[PDB]
């Protein structure tokens, strides 16, 4: 079960992950 | 007995969806009572 | 908004935790007896007996209308045509 | 007729879950309803290895089979699980 | 009628020039061929012989048909790095006689 | 304002790349390459389309795994005139292989080659762009395990999510939702009898209608809620499908008071101990919370002990 | 000690067996058949009302309705499977 | 009752004299299914897809009863 | 009788078996008189691309294969009348022949013509 | 007044609303009662197939489960 | 009969080593699973240009053999 | 890696056996994709009702109940 349940998290950790990549850089150079 | 895989995704995720619906209506009303105008 | 119209029928979505029978149970029922008897006579029919097949029918074509649908939506069409329905029925093969 | 059910055994493990819980009689139906129909998903699968082995007789096994058939992953593991474990618990006389 | 060989070439300006079969229908009527095109690029409206790949004749218009590394281009010209991989009718073309022998080793 | 032509400059590019929609009334072939503010799409013909980089919404590449084209999908803050319509969605595709086959491992492989190849090109021409852009233009790509069958339009397609957006480019007319304009979802029609559902969109203007995602499969359900709470997307479920339309007025003419009816709270299926409708709109059923009688329990002892054989 | 007793089991194994037995599955019927059955049923069944208990909290409600049987069932991959194409009657 | 007309679009008319062999071919719905096959003696060839098992009996029993010919009647 | 004769003379193709010669729809309409209960080469394209053959030399006119020279010449005593080609290029996949063989049907390729 | 029309087209857009199908053609309401006479006579010759082994004259709703069972319609709800 | 025997089989058995190893399969087996394969595709093919069909285009699609498989209910 | 060894002209020959006319390239992808979740369901309860036989090499009877008890059956045989 895990491989695919950690395929899916992954996924799912890798657009968190992009996620907070792009909320930090989105506020940084905003408020620059 | 006890055979129960792991709390069900969503009693985990309740705790955020419930804390969501908080701040959606709370971020809802600014938003919408501000949008009003 | 507090007026009729918008809370009841809103909170409705929500007091629905309630099964109501889409199809009008009287309507339905003289028609079972109807259908019973194009069958055969003498065949009391027992409320409970009226629920089951009026329970499973109205799930059941919401079913057949749930391939309607897909299949409406294949044909890029929103509505649905009889086609559909018997694109539905052909493929599921469940014909007489 | 004198009516047969199983709601009491399904009240009591209700309880031996759930001691704290009660459930409607809409919902014991419901469960009443589920104990006979997975009853016979497997009285027949079990039937039909016995059939394919042409012997009048079922056994346990056949169920192993038929539940790891029937019952999917987890239900599969925790069915073989709590059934050996269930087997053994009156195995252990003789 | 067979392919697989390598081979020399009989009509039009297309005379004798050396080419192999690329991939097979079962057919067997005709050979794939590795050939150079011999085309004017359609200006003279709107006989030669020169390698050509689709490119400067997408500047005088035309067919420009691209499938991936294999193209198509002004008219079905099949080409691929400026080859046609044309078929010819097995007979219309002299076949035999060649025979990849020792000496031969290097074309195709 | 312009585009401004990276004049003299090695200028990242890509060429077997279709146009969506058309320009004229047929399909051409051309290049893209990025420039000092923008995009420009060169045809075959000669035309030219350029793309500031600005209002480009969002720029999200479908790489042609599992799909028959490799695509840039461009989601525009604004529609832009292909002089035959305006559109604020654009493509830049080219087909992966026979599509139109009528009734092998070269063949094949040149597929694992030529998909690679291309794969790889356009993978090159977004970093490439990606660094001439300050990255301003992530190229998101959408999550294809983290996809979905369903359909926003009218046809059946794999819905998939990005780092900011949920979309299928692959079809057309191309679907895109800002995940930032989402003010809730609503699963209607969910139900343990149906075999799919429905999701509904609510945006942050409510002015602007809310967006359907018809027939969803149930067996995405879960992992559809997981999806949206992962983007801390706010979700609600509902067996019945109401007005949305009637809703927006309703709650456009008189937020106030939807507010203070709780707002958005009444999707709530009064699941856990809200105290402010702690007890919903319940009552018991018709039952004595199914107690067996104690005569009932005596049958017991026939259970006749025979040690038939193990 | 009954039969079900012996197994500490709540479930009639008599039942499952004269179920069995009567119900023309087999010409004979040995004993780990319905004993491991009886069982099967019980942790199945537990399975369900431990979820279905769980549903009821998540209900603000001690009494369990039918209403949190459909919510165990379609969040429970399991279930979701096993109870795929069923049908749960209610007014 | 002496020929076949596809209905609605496109609409199109057959009549028996016109046609030179027809075919039930091993149709698609199941591997007993049928898909009817028209040859024209204009050299004009007309096919009719998907049709079910169940109508390929009262099909071959009518075109037998037109005493049509049928390409596999000398199997 | 002629069933087995062209029907029309455009596109001619040979049985690669039997080297039977038909139009390359008589094969894909009829399948090959002595070879269709043992070949099913009737109905498809690809399997005629694959079974029939356009690289056939010569035809031969079967009428008394019980007494002819020609008949065993081109191994054909054994077949109904009908018009054979006396070499037709080519061999069958490894499968078929397997199939073949096991039947007891020994393929034996009609390819009369000498190699250069 | 003739129970076919009893499920009225209103009872039918209810149903088709619910299985997400969105707009009708009057066309579909006929066939729809058409589809569920023909589901319907499908079950109630097994529930009278059943009730004649209990010899009974009765209908009851033991024979529908058992019925829906044989169709792939399984139920829950019923018996005891 | 229009798959090659050998890939077939070498997927059988590859396929059966997730499940288990020492899995290998006698020929009256793996050829009963190609007869029952064949018979599914065909079916699916068949249904899958009903949806042609009923889509009004003759060049079947996957969203064709997927939604002839998602009405079929193969899928959980 | 073997269902990319269940050949493109194999499928294709079904498929024009199936009465389709024409196929799109990404059929081959759905068409294995397909023929894998069959597979893997019949093997399983093959394997299964193989497991119950005890036994480790799988026979027709064997397949024949998995199939039958999907309601995929094979037909021509008998015992
Ligand atoms: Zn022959």
């Amino acid at each position: 079960r895990d491989e695919k349940l950690d395929k899916k998290s992954q996924a799912m950790e890798e657009l968190k992950a992009e996620r907070e990549k792009r909320k930090n850089r989105t506020a940084e150079l905003l408020a620059k | 007995e006890r055979t129960r895989n792991e709390m069900t995704a969503e009693e985990k995720r309740r705790a955020h969806q419930k804390e969501l619906a908080a701040q959606l209506n709370e971020e809802a009303k600014r938003r919408l009572t501000e949008q009003k105008g | 908004r507090y007026r009729p119209g918008t809370v009841a029928l809103r909170e409705i979505r929500r007091y629905q935790k309630s099964t109501e029978l889409l199809i009008r149970k009287l309507p339905f029922q003289r028609l079972v007896r109807e259908i019973a008897q194009d069958f055969k006579t003498d065949l009391r029919f027992q409320s409970s007996a009226v629920m089951a097949l009026q329970e499973a029918s109205e799930a059941y074509l919401v079913g057949l209308f749930e391939d309607t649908n897909l299949a409406a939506i294949h044909a890029k069409r929103v509505t649905i045509m009889p086609k559909d329905i018997q694109l539905a029925r052909r493929i599921r093969g469940e014909r007489a | 007729s004198r009516k047969e059910s199983y709601s009491v055994y399904v009240y009591k493990v209700l309880k031996q879950v759930h001691p704290d819980t009660g459930i409607s009689s809409k919902a014991m139906g419901i469960m009443n309803s589920f104990v006979n129909d997975i009853f016979e998903r497997i009285a027949g699968e079990a039937s039909r290895l016995a059939h394919y082995n042409k012997r009048s007789t079922i056994t346990s096994r056949e169920i192993q089979t038929a539940v790891r058939l029937l019952l999917p992953g987890e239900l599969a593991k925790h069915a073989v699980s709590e059934g050996t474990k269930a087997v053994t618990k009156y195995t252990s006389a003789k | 009628l067979k392919p697989k060989s390598w081979v020399r070439l009989k009509r039009g300006i297309y005379k004798d020039d050396i080419a192999q079969v690329d991939y097979v229908e079962p057919s067997q009527n005709t050979i794939s061929l590795k050939m150079i095109p011999r085309i004017d690029y359609d200006r003279i409206k709107a006989p030669p012989q020169r390698l050509f790949d689709a490119e400067k004749i997408r500047s005088l218009g035309g067919d420009v048909a691209s499938d991936g590394d294999f193209l198509i281009f002004e008219g079905n010209r099949y080409s691929r790095k400026g080859f046609l991989f044309k078929s010819f009718a097995m007979s219309a073309v002299i076949t035999e006689g060649v025979k990849p022998t020792l000496s031969e080793l290097e074309k195709f | 304002d312009s585009l401004v032509i990276n004049l003299n400059r090695s200028n990242p590019k890509l060429k077997d790349l279709y146009i969506r929609p058309n320009i004229a009334q047929k399909r051409m072939q051309g290049s893209l390459e990025a420039h000092v503010n923008g995009f420009r799409f060169t045809s075959v013909r000669g035309d030219k389309v350029d793309i500031l980089y600005n209002n480009i919404k969002h720029a999200l590449f479908q790489p042609c795994d599992g799909e028959m084209i490799i695509v840039l999908h461009f989601h525009l803050k604004n529609a832009i005139m292909f002089g035959k319509k305006r559109h604020t969605d654009v493509q830049f595709y080219t087909e992966v292989g026979e599509i139109t086959t009528d009734l092998d491992l070269y063949a094949e492989q040149m597929e694992r080659e030529m998909r690679h190849k291309l794969k790889t090109a356009f993978k090159n021409f977004i970093e490439k762009v990606e660094a001439l852009t300050k990255e301003e233009l992530e190229f998101e790509v959408p999550f294809r395990d983290l996809g979905f069958n369903g359909a926003p339009y009218r046809s059946t397609c794999l819905l998939q999510p990005t780092s900011s957006a949920l979309v299928n480019a692959t079809e057309w007319p191309p679907f895109v939702v800002t995940l930032d304009e989402v003010e809730l979802i609503h699963f209607e029609r969910v139900q343990f009898h149906l075999k799919n559902f429905d999701m509904v969109i609510v945006y942050k203007d409510y002015s602007k209608k809310v967006t359907m995602i018809n027939a969803i499969p149930v067996a995405s359900l879960d992992p559809i809620k997981e999806w949206l709470n992962s983007c801390d997307l706010k979700y609600t479920e509902g067996v019945q499908s109401l007005n949305w339309t009637k809703i927006m007025k309703t709650i456009v003419d008189d937020p106030e008071g939807f507010f203070e009816q709780g707002g958005w709270s009444f999707l709530e299926p009064e699941g856990e101990g809200s105290d402010a409708e702690e007890g919903d709109s319940e009552s018991e059923i018709e039952d004595e919370t199914f107690n067996p009688s104690e005569d009932d329990y005596e049958e017991e002892e026939e259970d006749s002990d025979e040690d038939y054989s193990s | 000690k009954t039969r079900s007793s012996r197994a500490g089991l709540q479930f009639p194994v008599g039942r499952v067996h004269r179920l069995l037995r009567k119900g023309n599955y087999s010409e004979r019927v040995g004993a780990g058949a319905p004993v491991y059955l009886a069982a099967v049923l019980e942790y199945l069944t537990a399975e369900i009302l431990e979820l279905a208990g769980n549903a009821a909290r998540d209900n603000k409600k001690t009494r369990i309705i039918p209403r949190h049987l459909q919510l165990a069932i379609r969040n429970d991959e399991e279930l979701n499977k096993l109870l795929g194409r069923v049908t749960i009657a209610q007014g | 009752e002496r020929g076949f007309i596809y209905v609605h679009k496109p609409p199109v008319h057959i009549r028996f004299d016109e046609i030179s062999f027809v075919n039930f071919a091993r149709g698609t719905t199941t591997t007993r299914s049928f898909d009817f096959e028209i040859e024209t003696k204009q050299g004009t060839q007309y096919t009719f897809s998907s049709i079910e098992r169940e109508e390929y009996g009262k099909l071959f029993d009518f075109v037998n009863a037109k005493k049509l010919n049928i390409k596999n009647r000398g199997l | 009788a002629l069933e087995t004769v062209p029907k029309d003379l455009r596109h001619l193709r040979a049985c690669l078996l039997c080297s039977l010669v038909k139009t390359i729809d008589q094969f894909e309409y009829d399948g090959c008189d002595n070879c269709d209960a043992y070949l099913q080469m009737k109905g498809n394209r690809e399997m005629v691309y694959d079974c029939t053959s356009s690289s056939f030399d010569g035809i031969i006119a079967m009428m008394s294969p019980e007494d002819s020279w020609v008949s065993k010449w081109q191994r054909v005593s054994n077949f109904k009348p009908g018009v054979y080609a006396v070499s037709v290029t080519g061999r069958l996949p490894q499968g078929i022949v397997r199939e073949l063989k096991s039947r007891g049907v020994a393929y034996k390729s009609r390819d009369t013509a000498i190699k250069t | 007044r003739d129970n076919i029309q009893g499920i009225t087209k209103p009872a039918i857009r209810r149903l088709a609303r619910r299985g997400g199908v969105k707009r009708i053609s009057g066309l579909i309401y006929e066939e729809t009662r058409g589809v569920l006479k023909v589901f319907l006579e499908n079950v109630i010759r097994d529930a009278v197939t059943y009730t004649e082994h209990a010899k009974r004259k009765t209908v009851t709703a033991m024979d529908v489960v058992y019925a829906l069972k044989r169709q792939g319609r399984t139920l829950y709800g019923f018996g005891g």
